[PDB]
RNA sequence: GGGGACUCGUGAGAGACUGCCGGGGUCAACUCGGAGGAAGGUGGGGAUGACGUCAAGUCAUCAUGCCCCUUAUGUCCAGGGCUUCACACAUGCUACAAUGGCCGGUACAAAGGGCUGCGAUGCCGCGAGGUUAAGCGAAUCCUUAAAAGCCGGUCUCAGUUCGGAUCGGGGUCUGCAACUCGACCCCGUGAAGUCGGAGUCGCUAGUAAUCGCAGAUCAGCAACGCUGCGGUGAAUACGUUCC
């Protein structure tokens, strides 16, 4: 089964299934789920085509899915990019934009160590 | 040290094994303080080879240590231009703690789930006499025996 | 009259109230499964009273405050086993012998500085 | 009835008793009911500090100070006696707290 | 300042230093010293040589730069690739 | 430190968070104890002389 | 209310000082073991640092002899910086999971802090936080819920219901002002990492190991630093040849 990404990872309880969309996670999960009235408990290939279409417009409803928020993601920086501030020219040199030091860290931002 | 020997601590005998044995390995999978979590582990050991068994888990345990009880350890010294390896004797008590020791260390780095299985693959098959402390144990023995001609 | 004697083990006391009795730990409301699962504090309680003689006989009810769960086990054993002294000084030699009556003065070393812990040192790191 | 009170408190010890118990209960003969001093749990101020002016962070020394504070009697306010107390002085070293 | 109760930060000397140009006109380049001030919804077609320590960087808003500050767009620091 | 800086730390400050305490014997604005205004090493020479009421050495 | 029956609190003593005994020891020192005891040889620990050394550190706690400037090397203000970043080192935390993660219930501390404050309840908000407000210069008020511990379900060894670094969006608190340049809260995204080479560190008892609590600096920044506190809580020492 599909609604936006694979969703179904064997023998897995949907709850945690359900954070394996891009928009989703062990919140957004839970809050769903108490919405909508299905136990979390339950595995994933008990899962019945009635109950995937009345999910499927809940999340398009408010949330939101792969593709479009990964767009927004990157028009968001591109746009900080292009405007040229801290942040935008922090991006651009690929250093991290939230005042963390760098002298010894920001390993994840950059490479692991060059060694030059 | 120096200034002769320090004595042991004791042990008390548990109300529901009155044994010091089963104390000793509660002692010896002791980590972290969680002295309760290790007793709930070595009682679902000792219950689960019970289970598989129907003998008493005491006289179990008590075949196993009898069966991976070493005599001789192969503790080495250097003298001059090579180090060597010198069989000795091993004492009764310091022998139950290799051997307990040698149980815990495999069973904590096997192939199951969790330790209440674990130890109670371990301690059945230590008591069959085919297990992993049952292997370090002749390598042991056969090792220290190979290196018989420096007994000094 | 009540007897009643001082039980410490590391920080806990217990105000014993031995009376004549058949024999069940009051703790202020929790019995003994109720207060204590651990089979050992299980013991420890009530060693000294069958530790000799006989053989689960009157009741003690104490106080609780301060410790931990084995400090609380081991003060209430110290509280049982003085107030068997005063009310029997024959089996004294009993529990004198079995070490129930030793306050047994155990507490935890106090943290010094330059050490991150009472006896663990930092990494030296020589050069 | 009882409602003078005294919160004596001192930062030195042997004097805070005998400032107490040599002046206040004076009133022992004047005829107020007298409880007797009340000894609270001292107080304890734990300040760390460096031995060294610079750099020698292991060398630490620390101080203590105690406050010990008693004499919470609950003596009734007859007029003869509350003038004598309030006509009497302690030294300094030890407060006098009328309540 | 970054709290839904006192609104913006807008420093009243910068008010009245812009309010009384912007009736008519943009006015050409402008100094400014205090880079900590928001930038309101009236900046727009206007200039602010923002200071940076050692100079004053000229900052033109079009659109977007509305939630940002004045001392965003002023490196603070200038690093040039060691190697 | 400075007079000048003692000075206008002791002087009403503008921005009334400008203010800072220092030492109350020789102006040092790092470990300053509120309960006595005084430094750490001015503290430490203070109660070895003795001229604190209540301080003295902690043994426990 | 009543009570000094009990802990407890804080004032004064007894006691543990090889005190007594047995054997040994030049009979002396002392050694080894016993009875009574809270503790046995120093009951445990803290303070306590000899002659001196490193021309050790501090001219930046403070002070001091000689030189150097007095429209300046004095002083103030507004921004920036003391927080950078191809790299290496040192000290701590996090993990790499099933001794475990999550959900619900649940019991036991010490020591501290508190009128520029502790904010009991009540209300709003999933939330941090905001609002009115009583008690509390304090054994009576707050902190105050302790966590480890126990029970029932789920997960089933997986880069995972492990891991929380990075990033986008949205709020709270202090501060005139939080991009530089603070902390916290909500959602989503969810990296390395699967036990770490040669080598190397600490630790003998309530020790190591582990989990929480408090103070000081401070308007905010310290549940990764410092200093103290408490709970559970082990294994080894045959021996001094070897670094
Ligand atoms: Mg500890
Ligand atoms: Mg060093
Ligand atoms: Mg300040
Ligand atoms: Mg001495
Ligand atoms: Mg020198
Ligand atoms: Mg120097
Ligand atoms: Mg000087
Ligand atoms: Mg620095
Ligand atoms: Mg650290
Ligand atoms: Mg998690
Ligand atoms: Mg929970
Ligand atoms: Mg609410
Ligand atoms: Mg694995
Ligand atoms: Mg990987
Ligand atoms: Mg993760
Ligand atoms: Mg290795
Ligand atoms: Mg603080
Ligand atoms: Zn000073």
């Amino acid at each position: 089964a599909r609604l936006v990404g694979v969703d179904l990872p064997r023998d897995k309880r949907m709850e945690v299934a359900l954070t394996y969309i891009f928009g989703i996670g062990r919140t957004r999960s839970n809050e769903i789920l108490a919405a909508t009235g299905i136990d979390r408990d339950l595995r994933t290939r008990d899962l019945t085509e009635e109950q995937l279409i009345h999910l499927r417009d809940y999340i398009e409803a408010n949330l939101k899915v792969e593709g479009d928020l990964r767009r927004e993601v990157q028009a968001d920086i591109r746009r900080k990019i292009e405007i040229g501030c801290y942040q935008g020219l922090r991006h651009r040199r690929g250093m991290p934009v939230r005042g963390q030091r760098t002298k010894t860290n920001a390993r994840t931002r950059k490479g692991p160590k060059r060694t030059i | 040290p120096r200034k002769g020997p320090a004595p042991k601590r004791p042990l008390v005998n548990d109300p529901v094994y009155g044994s010091q044995l089963v104390t000793q390995l509660v002692n010896k999978v002791l980590l972290k303080g969680k002295k309760s979590l290790a007793e709930r582990i070595v009682y679902g050991a000792l219950e689960q080879a019970r289970d598989k068994t129907g003998t008493d888990p005491v006289i179990t345990l008590k075949r196993a240590l009898d069966n991976v009880k070493p005599a001789l350890e192969v503790r080495s010294r250097r003298v001059g231009g090579a180090t060597y390896q010198v069989p000795v004797e091993v004492r009764p008590d310091r022998s139950t703690t290799l051997a307990l020791r040698w149980l815990v260390g495999y069973s904590r780095q096997r192939r199951e789930k969790t330790m209440i299985e674990r130890l109670a693959n371990e301690i059945l098959d230590a008591s069959n006499g085919l297990g992993a402390s049952v292997k370090r144990r002749e390598d042991t023995h056969k090792m220290a025996e190979a290196n018989r001609a420096f007994a000094h | 009259r009540p007897i009643q004697t001082v039980g410490r083990r590391k920080e806990a006391v217990v105000r014993v109230r031995l009376v004549p009795g058949t024999g069940k730990f009051d703790l202020n409301g929790r019995s003994l499964e109720d207060y204590f699962p651990n089979k050992v504090h299980q013991q420890l309680i009530k060693a000294p009273l069958v530790t000799v003689d006989r053989v689960e006989s009157f009741d003690i009810f104490a106080h609780l405050g301060g410790g931990g769960p084995s400090g609380q086990a081991g003060a209430l054993r110290l509280g049982i086993a003085r107030a068997l002294i005063l009310v029997s000084p024959e089996d004294r030699p009993a529990l004198k012998k079995a070490g129930f009556l030793t306050r047994d003065p155990r507490a935890t070393e106090r943290k010094k500085y330059g050490l991150k812990k009472a006896r663990k040192a930092p990494q030296y790191s020589k050069r | 009835g009882q409602k003078i009170r005294i919160r004596l408190k001192a930062y030195d010890h042997e004097a805070i008793d005998a400032s107490a118990r040599k002046i206040v209960e004076t009133v022992v003969r004047t005829g107020a009911s007298v409880v007797g001093p009340v000894p609270l749990p001292t107080e304890k101020n734990v300040y760390c500090v460096i031995r060294s002016p610079h750099k020698y962070k292991d060398s630490r020394e620390h101080f203590e100070m105690r406050t010990h504070k008693r004499l919470i009697d609950i003596i009734d306010p007859t007029p003869k006696t509350v003038d004598a107390l309030m006509r009497i002085d302690l030294p300094a070293s030890v407060d006098v707290n009328i309540q | 300042p970054r709290s839904l109760k006192k609104g913006p930060f807008v420093d009243e000397h910068l008010l009245k230093k812009v309010d009384v140009q912007n009736e008519k006109n943009t006015k050409q380049v402008i100094k400014t010293w205090s880079r900590r001030s928001t930038i309101i919804p009236d900046f727009i077609g206007h200039t602010f040589a923002v200071h940076d320590g050692r100079k004053h960087v000229p900052v033109f808003v079009t659109e977007s730069m509305v939630g940002h500050k004045l001392g965003e767009f002023a490196p603070t620091r200038t690093f040039k690739g060691h190697i | 430190a400075k007079k000048a800086l003692v000075n206008k730390a002791a002087g009403k400050p503008r921005f009334a968070v400008r203010a800072y305490t220092r030492c109350s014997k020789c102006g040092r604005p790092r470990a300053v104890y509120r309960k006595f205004g005084l430094c750490r090493i001015c503290l430490r020479e203070m109660a070895h002389a003795g001229e604190l009421p209540g301080v003295q050495k902690s043994s426990w």
